């Protein structure tokens, strides 16, 4: 009968003084966005063997 | 000799940094993840080494720490080369309520798989509903749709813990989760019989948690 | 003296093990070890059949 | 049992090739010509139609063989004309079954020197029918263009 | 075991820091001495150290080197926005050759405000703000924070380097060729440059 009453009180009055934890948060790594695809078109021709 | 690994690194860290775990495990603590006992490969891994990559990260400016609980994680110093970051109140009240889950005997038949609802029953059971409402919308006063929404919310901030390793959801049913000991962090402020305030003090010097 | 109770006091893993008295901690610690030695004993006798 | 074999190899619109077509041999077959004549590109042609992952294809030089590089450029890009290309395989199967496997090969406009690949596969094809007259279009006279 | 030169490579105590810089997409000319230096000279066993990570270690043809992922990255990616490209291609035109004359490689955030204002389309500019404007003064003024907005992302890159002091002047890059066009035989920048822009 130890942590029921020292961790209930705790989420009761958490607002008395609220506490936030620290956590890593490493940047994403920033790439271009992909615009739509562009393929060259040109139509060829040419004498066949 | 020359042209001899030990010149630039001790042995066993370049082999750790050899290992083909390596890459994965560094991406992911570097993201924030908590890793606990039931990811064995990992874990294993990290046990192997534990002090070459601690010295290591220490290049870094950052601290690679072991709970009690023996579960890893990474704590940034304030001149880290890492960026920090603080979880918002509402990730606070689930991660408390997820912890007091994990603890509570009288749910362990479960075997571990718990439901949103049962989070969701729990937690207003505890804490003042009405009151909590206000971070919702500063306009609630019990409306069904603002529960609807704070339901919403609630599975939102789930999903980030999940990111963060902190729960595991089933392989094929999303609306159940079990529990990973990750989560005693959010008792840092009582897990010693002592007087709060000081307790909060110890914490914000040793760069573990922050006020808002 | 204080300070390294103060110290340990924190260090404590779960609930079954809250006795705030870290000396008396020690021998529930113990406890555990001789209870994990049994399973393993268990488990290493399925492993072989 | 009758083992399948390879029948043919077709290019269109490749560096220096714009319509052509290998036959292959039952055991052997060799291609000769002064340096920069076109062999290994031939070769890589092969390659690309059979396996169109574009994360594996790597075609360095002769030279320098072995090394792992991560050279800036896998060097396929610079083998392809403008326009649309193409590179097809003829096989029989031990079915006795044609077959025409291939992949529409093309580049792709802007700065990087990106290539496009869509496979694509024919069953049933009459045997009158030869990849490079199926590949394109009569205009003019004598005059072929190719079709998308 | 691992590869000497590589351990002696990361062992170095410039390593950490390009190595944070480098996962965050950050391009490294040959403005930054001792960074492009070590790059020069050990990239032969980075390119190994980072293909670990399915991610691509690049030289630019100009000279900066720079990360890109590929689509089974182990680094979180990120993409940039619509407004982000169309000022990254203003500042690959505005590296033009009267340029030199004109503002001797310092420029101010002015330039860059009315050259994308005169030179882009309204169409395109109210879906960057937002369908619903038109041709308003706080319309206006929104994309203006935008733009330096936008500006602070590229100096995070380290396109554009702003000079030490409060005020919005700046100077280029050679780096910013990477949102430039292709290039022909015999082709004008000045044209193709606007043909894309366009
Ligand atoms: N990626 C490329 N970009 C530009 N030109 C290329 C490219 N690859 C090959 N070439 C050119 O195409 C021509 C054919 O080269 P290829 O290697 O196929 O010839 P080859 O007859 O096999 O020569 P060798 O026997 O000397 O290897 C040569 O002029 C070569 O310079
Ligand atoms: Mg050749």
């Amino acid at each position: 009968r130890i942590f029921s009453q020292r961790l209930r009180q705790s989420v009761q009055h958490y607002f008395d003084n609220p506490w936030t934890l620290t956590v890593a948060n490493a940047e994403r790594l920033l790439d271009m966005r992909d615009e739509e695809l562009a393929l060259r078109n040109e139509e060829v021709t040419g004498e066949l063997p | 000799s020359s042209t001899h690994i030990e010149q630039f690194m001790p042995v066993k860290l370049a082999q750790a940094l050899a290992n083909s775990l390596f890459p994965e495990l560094d991406s992911q603590l570097r993201a924030g993840r908590h890793i606990g006992i039931d990811d064995l490969d990992n874990h294993a891994f990290l046990m192997d080494f534990q002090e070459q990559l601690e010295e290591f990260y220490a290049r870094y400016n950052v601290e690679l720490i072991r709970a009690p609980e023996g579960f890893f994680y990474l704590r940034p110093r304030s001149t880290t080369l890492i960026p920090r970051s603080v979880l918002s109140e509402l990730d606070m009240m689930v991660g408390k309520i997820l912890c007091y889950l994990y603890l509570s005997p009288e749910r362990l038949a479960n075997q571990g798989i718990f439901t949103s609802q049962e989070l969701y029953e729990e937690l207003i059971s505890l804490a003042d509903e009405g009151k909590l409402m206000k971070f919702v919308n500063q306009r609630s006063s019990g409306s069904d749709l603002d529960k609807q929404k704070l339901q919403e919310k609630v599975r939102t901030t789930l999903n980030r813990l999940r990111r963060l390793g902190m729960v595991y959801f089933l392989p094929n049913n999303n609306n159940k989760f079990t529990i990973t000991e990750a989560v005693f962090r959010f008792g840092a402020d009582v897990r010693s019989g002592d007087d709060p305030r000081e307790i909060q003090l110890r914490m914000i010097r040793d760069g573990e948690a922050m006020p808002v | 003296f204080i300070a390294v109770y103060q110290h340990l006091r924190e260090r404590i893993r779960q609930d079954i093990i809250r006795t705030d008295d870290p000396v008396d901690a020690i021998e529930q610690m113990e406890i555990e070890l001789a209870r994990l030695t049994e399973e393993l004993t268990a488990r290493e006798q399925k492993l072989a059949i | 049992i009758e083992r399948g074999k390879f029948r043919s190899l077709t290019l269109v619109n490749w560096n220096g090739f714009f319509a052509r077509t290998f036959d292959l041999d039952e055991l052997v077959t060799t291609l000769s010509g002064g340096n920069g004549a076109g062999k290994s590109t031939t070769m890589a042609a092969f390659v690309t139609a059979l396996i169109p992952d574009l994360t594996l294809l790597h075609f360095r030089n002769t030279t320098e063989a072995g090394a792992t590089s991560g050279s800036r450029d896998k060097g396929l890009h610079g083998k392809l004309r403008a326009g649309v290309c193409y590179s097809t395989l003829d096989v029989i199967n031990s079915r006795h079954q044609r077959v025409v496997v291939g992949v529409r090969l093309q580049q792709v406009a802007g700065r990087d020197r990106k290539v496009d690949i869509k496979p694509f596969m024919i069953q049933g094809l009459p045997t009158a029918i030869q990849p490079t007259q199926l590949l394109t279009e009569n205009v003019g006279e004598r005059q072929a263009r190719v079709l998308p």
